[PDB]
């Protein structure tokens, strides 16, 4: 409760005439003695002119309420609160509406132009009151109207935060700038609704219903476009699955550990395609040097990997041949660590040493790749799609077609380009992308090596199923092994160093699988003694009980 | 959860001040148990009765919708009503939904949506004074939250500015509160009740007690 | 709702702007406009309806002085 003083000047405020009662008024009764308001302009309340009767207040709920005797109707009624700073209770009616959070990484997003804001440098507190003004009530429009006050607003709602909330938490949304699109109906959000869903990225363009048609030429362009590039024959059937399975994933907000490789010859449509992509999804697919496969990443800073953070789709192009002179072989450790759910860099100038990974990482590259070490953990952590089909200007049609490489020429049409960079296929290509994310990942999503292909595997595939390990369960058959000269010293079928180079030329040509050939020696040597350089192998194909 | 459990069996006092005892032994006078048609039928036949809707056994179910209670002593013209009721039932929405945010750990949308979906309204008979009861269809609670709640809804009462949002009370999210059945008399000899709207014509949508999701 | 076949009508009550509908008031909804407030506010708004100062991408903005865009 406030002073009796105080109250009175509010009430004697309020109504503009003056009071002729005033002396009268008594803390005991001023609830029973009417008070006489002279009528010489029309009051506050309602205007008429020179009301007949006198008012009466009353307490209830800590509120002064005025009301006129006899007809009710002649006056309006007015509250007078007690105590209560206004400025406090707007702020807790801004931050009754959730339209403002605070993070995990100690910053404020705001909800503002169905799209929630988020920086570190700017006043978005002072804009979001300004916009949201007009949802309250007119008698706080014009406290807010004045910027002190919404600074000291912008100060309640700090002072009134204290939890953090989780950001992007779902994988199968994908944002847009007034609204978020459902990968799984295919249903599109707008307004509040998109909200529920804390989404601090967008693809940084408007979504359009009208263009999002399964039926328009573009889309047939479209169409015979991406069937030019890859042919809906039986042979790249495989071939044109794995592309679409890539091309879709890359809208999953998921974590995905596999690498895809865009092999081809040259002018095989693979900066088409990447055009194609950067115009569908916007700003969420970011382009990156050869850096981080071929340096480390724990040293110093590193901007690429800070930049990555959140990104949906990473392109790393124009990859060096690594069979020229001053080759940096390709980092096995980087690939590795490349397919995690956190990735460990820093920024310039900062501390933070965790990212989140989301993004598909596709490298586009014109020669064969080349690692420094190969083992059975790059092997999962590998895919290659093969591009082979040339689009050549007529001047060359001959030089094409007699080329073992290329597999079905076109020709080269200078149209398109500018299109593609005006937007003319950027909702045709989403289409395509959502049905192609239904047909495939909507169960589980998740991505296959193809360790078949890159031959330079090829021999560590031969291996294994080549060469089986001896055990105890060869002992049964010494007969056979005594046929083929091996010895159970050490109680292990021990295997000359001689014998196996003389057993592997008559199958393997070595040269260049005599390198490989030597890192199996030297990984997998064994000395029982000496001069005994035996092995602990077994050669399936002379072996197989002799 | 719930699932299957709805409730439909409308649990009625028929007198203020009921015995604790006549209540746990089930007195055919004082306590009884109807039908959403056997009770309109009752009080079709009966004009002159005082009911009263409460619970029976809040242990084992805990399920009801969303009701308030507004009694203000001034009478107002429509078009001031239609701005005021507008401007309450937005600050009252806002005000649980951020509670179920904060608290009870739901969905802010969901629930502000669902309160702005569906309300029903009353009006009282006095021509002097404004009293209504807000039943909310499609939010469902126990009595529990609404008591926690009571703190936050005694505060806007208190800081806000708009009539009928001071007029707002509280004490009624007690444990074995009661409410008083629409259209039926308060006092035995009082003709002050609670009249009808024109946007729904059901009983079954003018009880808290009444429990059927969809 | 269809053509609103009751007339609106305007009202000026306490400095604010009241829209309501004749007949019937329950079958339309009351609007609410607000009169001018501070002057500073209202130069503010006059000078931002000519486009003279715009708002870039980096968080910087341009303005448009001497006939040419400075930033
Ligand atoms: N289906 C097609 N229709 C018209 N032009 C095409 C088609 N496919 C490819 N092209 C043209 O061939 C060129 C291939 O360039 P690019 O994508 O850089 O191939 P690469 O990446 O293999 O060098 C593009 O400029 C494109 O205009």
């Amino acid at each position: 409760f406030i002073s009796f003083e105080d109250a009175i000047k509010r009430v004697s405020k309020i109504f503009i005439n003056s009071i002729i009662n005033f002396n009268d008024l008594d803390e005991n009764n001023f609830t029973t003695v009417p008070l006489v308001i002279d009528y010489v302009t029309p009051c506050a309340l309602c205007k008429k002119r020179s009301h007949k009767h006198p008012h009466q207040l009353s307490l209830e709920n800590g509120a002064i309420r005025i009301y006129k005797t006899g007809n009710p109707h002649s006056c309006k009624v007015k509250i007078v609160p007690l105590d209560g700073n206004k400025l406090f209770n707007i702020a807790q009616r801004i931050l009754d509406t959730n339209s403002v959070l605070l993070t995990e990484r100690g910053d404020h997003i705001v909800w503002i132009n169905n799209s929630w804001k988020f920086n570190s440098e700017e006043p978005l507190i002072t804009k979001l009151i300004l916009s949201i003004r007009h949802q309250l009530p007119k008698e706080y429009s014009s406290e807010l109207l004045c910027p002190r006050k919404r600074k000291t607003v912008e100060a309640n709602i700090r002072d009134m935060l204290v939890d953090s909330v989780e950001t992007d938490t779902y994988p199968d949304k994908l944002p847009f700038k007034n609204g978020v699109l459902d990968l799984v109906d295919g249903m599109f959000y707008s307004g509040d609704d998109a909200k529920k869903y804390t989404c601090t990225v967008s693809t940084g363009f408007k979504f359009d219903d009208t263009k999002f048609v399964e039926d328009s030429p573009e889309m047939e362009e479209l169409m015979n476009i991406i069937n030019d590039i890859q042919p809906l024959t039986d042979e790249n059937k495989k071939n044109r699955e794995l592309y679409e399975k890539t091309l879709s994933s890359c809208l999953c907000g998921a974590t995905k550990g596999c690498l895809t490789f865009f092999f081809g010859e040259t002018a095989t449509g693979k900066s088409t395609t990447k055009r194609l992509l950067k115009s569908a999804i916007g700003d969420l697919f970011v382009e990156t040097g050869q850096t981080i496969l071929t340096d480390v990443l724990d040293k110093g800073p590193n901007p690429f990997i800070a930049n990555m953070h959140l990104k949906r789709s990473v392109f790393c192009s124009e990859l060096p041949d690594f069979a020229c002179s001053g080759s940096k072989k390709i980092r096995s450790d980087n690939i590795k660590k490349l397919t995690e759910p956190c990735v460990i860099g820093r920024p310039c100038f900062s501390n933070k040493i965790n990212n989140r990974n989301h993004a598909t990482i596709i490298i586009d590259t014109n020669y064969k790749p080349v690692f420094d070490r190969i083992d059975n953990a790059l092997m999962r952590r590998i895919a290659v799609v093969r591009f082979r089909t040339h689009f050549s200007q007529p001047s060359g049609r001959e030089a094409a077609e007699n080329n073992d490489a290329y597999d079905k020429v076109k020709l080269l049409d200078e149209g398109l380009d500018g299109k593609i960079q005006n937007n003319r296929y950027r909702f045709a290509f989403l289409y395509l992308l959502v049905k192609w994310y239904k047909k495939y990942h909507i169960p589980i999503m998740k991505l296959y090596p193809t360790p078949e292909e890159i031959p330079d595997f090829a021999f560590y595939l031969k291996i294994g199923t080549l060469l089986v390990s001896s055990s105890v369960k060869h002992i049964p058959l010494m007969t056979d092994l005594s046929k083929k000269g091996y010895i159970l010293y050490d109680n292990v079928v021990t295997l000359p160093l001689t014998t196996f180079q003389q057993k592997i030329s008559k199958y393997f040509n070595s040269r260049l699988f005599g390198h490989d050939i030597e890192s199996f020696i030297n990984r997998h040597k064994k000395f029982a003694n000496v001069s005994d350089e035996y092995l602990q192998y077994i050669f399936i194909e002379d072996i197989s009980s002799p | 959860d719930a699932a299957i459990r709805g409730n439909d069996v409308i649990f009625v006092l028929k007198t203020i001040g009921v015995p604790s005892a006549c209540r746990q032994n089930e007195d055919p006078r004082f306590v009884e148990a109807f039908k959403c048609d056997e009770l309109e039928r009752y009080i079709d036949n009966n004009p002159e009765c005082t009911l009263f809707e409460s619970l029976r056994d809040e242990e084992a179910y805990s399920i009801v919708r969303i009701f308030m209670d507004v009694d203000l002593d001034a009478c107002l013209d429509e078009i001031d009503y239609l701005t005021a009721i507008q401007d309450f039932i937005i600050e009252v929405s806002n005000c649980v939904a951020r509670f179920a945010f904060t608290e009870c750990g739901a969905i802010h949308e969901n629930v502000i949506k669902s309160m702005r979906s569906n309300f029903s309204l009353t009006k009282s008979t006095n021509r002097d004074k404004t009293s209504f009861h807000i039943i909310f269809l499609d939010t469902y609670t126990t009595m529990d939250t609404l008591i926690a709640m009571k703190r936050t809804l005694l505060e806007l009462s208190r800081s806000s500015e708009n009539p009928l949002t001071r007029s707002i009370d509280t004490a009624v999210y007690r444990r074995k509160t009661t409410l008083r059945v629409v259209g039926t008399r308060k006092n035995p000899n009082c003709d002050t009740i609670h009249v009808m709207q024109p946007p729904h014509d059901n009983i079954e949508d003018y009880l808290f007690t009444y429990v059927d999701m969809n």
